[PDB]
């Protein structure tokens, strides 16, 4: 089955940076990537569906790029806002896996 | 009005009809089994049609006994579908050269 | 009754043994050759299917000599019958056009 | 002169400009898409014929929706050309048996 | 005797030939070319088939502008040579149904 | 997307001795291949097109080879007017991308 791996596990910049979350898939999965964001006690929220479709009501900070079994996740100017978990998820073939997550750190 | 063009309306509908219970269907079966492909309705539905036309790519298809049962019956559709188009199409330039002849 | 309806039958019934018989032949040419992948029956079967429709997905193909020449038949079986079928079909509606007319 | 050899003439034009058109609007649609293959016009021309007759290798197929619509004209076109011909074949076959019989 | 049933086998030996041609000239064009796989004759034949047939599987085919401008040939070729038979196979039922009712 | 690497980086040969530069995908890509010049302040010309093919116009000196993920760029005894940076570029898959170049020296 599909493995997402996702390294490193954490990621430290400054305010105001630009920042990329790194994302690879034991296979090649085409554009079939999602990505989540999870704050601290929250539910997990879709950020950029197939690799690069911005998703509607996400700051325009963050976008996506990647195909085959390479994906990046991108925010702009990072602000206390974007401190949380990230994770990738792909659906090219089932059953659908999780990236083991980033944590992003200002 | 003349049958042989009913028939291929019919058989349009049809095959309409089967590519997307198709493509339904086949999500259906193939979920569930490690390593399949044809698990999102979007390019399922791109996959009924590459089938039914019989181009075949080899971009996607079943690796499930209900999967394939599915895909037999949407390249059989398309098959006798296409093939009662032009089934239909020989009957008009067969009753039109009739006419140009002497009937 | 009618030859043509009854050929289509005939060429359904037998396209059934070519894909029955090609499955059994396939598996039994392709075992021995190092890498071949059409090596059990449930599969090879819906290899015969794919092959005699023409739809090639490219999941599964004979690499010898035998099962080529199995497939060549299948391929001819296929492409005949399902062309036999449509030769029916049209002079089924040859023949009703005619009457909508005046034969 | 005769209709169906006309239609047939028609639909090898139509079938040439299908091809032409669709290798430009695949390029079109597929540039801007991540891994799609089908983003230069020689190439996109070949893929395009391929998919006029069906035979898919699988070396090259449209990912993005657009692209897929436009393969989806140019089967469609291809499967109704190569069987408006066969159509056209059958009238002429039929035509001419008539006299060597008795009409 | 009857023009159709001429015409399908005409196209039948024809077809041999384009098939043979078509290896042969497969090779020639594609060898000289990086990464080709089309360069050995066994192999082209059985290329050349698939093509005719359009089954395709992908296992095989053409990477250089004449290797896939042969192929465009052998498609047209068996294409066309199938499309006669059935439409040979339909002069023939209707020629028989015509007897079967009152011509 | 389709990654190129170029190495070595430098390229240090003798006058009239044979050289070639090396460019690797990430993946297999036929030989959608092309090859560039650049010398110091001056504009990229192309040198080599689909692996091998040469360009008109362009010294004979020079050669293309290579097919899947192996591409190498020959020149045969090099000369003062070759020194220059020499990058690959692949249009195989959306997007293009170019290697990161290699500088020959005499
Ligand atoms: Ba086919
Ligand atoms: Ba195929």
């Amino acid at each position: 089955d599909i493995l997402l791996t996702q390294s490193p596990a954490i990621l430290s910049v400054s305010p105001g940076e630009r920042v990329s979350f790194s994302c690879r898939a034991s296979q090649s999965i085409g554009t079939d990537i999602h990505w989540y964001q999870q704050r601290t006690n929250g539910s997990p929220r879709l950020l950029i569906k197939y690799a690069s479709e911005s998703i509607s009501g996400i700051p325009s900070r963050f976008s996506g790029s990647g195909s085959g079994t390479d994906f990046t996740l991108s925010i702009n100017s990072v602000e206390s806002e974007d401190i949380a978990n990230y994770y990738c998820q792909q659906s090219n073939r089932w059953p659908f896996t999780f990236g083991s997550g980033t944590k992003l750190e200002i | 009005s003349a049958l042989h063009w009913r028939a291929a309306g019919a058989a349009t509908v049809l095959l309409v009809i089967v590519l997307l219970a198709g493509s339904y269907l086949a999500v259906l079966a193939e979920r569930g089994a490690p390593g399949a492909q044809l698990i999102t309705y979007p390019r399922a539905l791109w996959w009924s049609v590459e089938t039914a036309t019989t181009v075949g790519y080899g971009d996607l298809y079943p690796v499930t006994l209900w999967g394939r049962c599915v895909a037999v019956v949407v390249m059989v559709a398309g098959i006798t579908s296409f093939g009662l188009v032009t089934a239909a199409l020989a009957t008009w330039f067969v009753g039109r050269e009739q006419e140009r002849r002497g009937h």
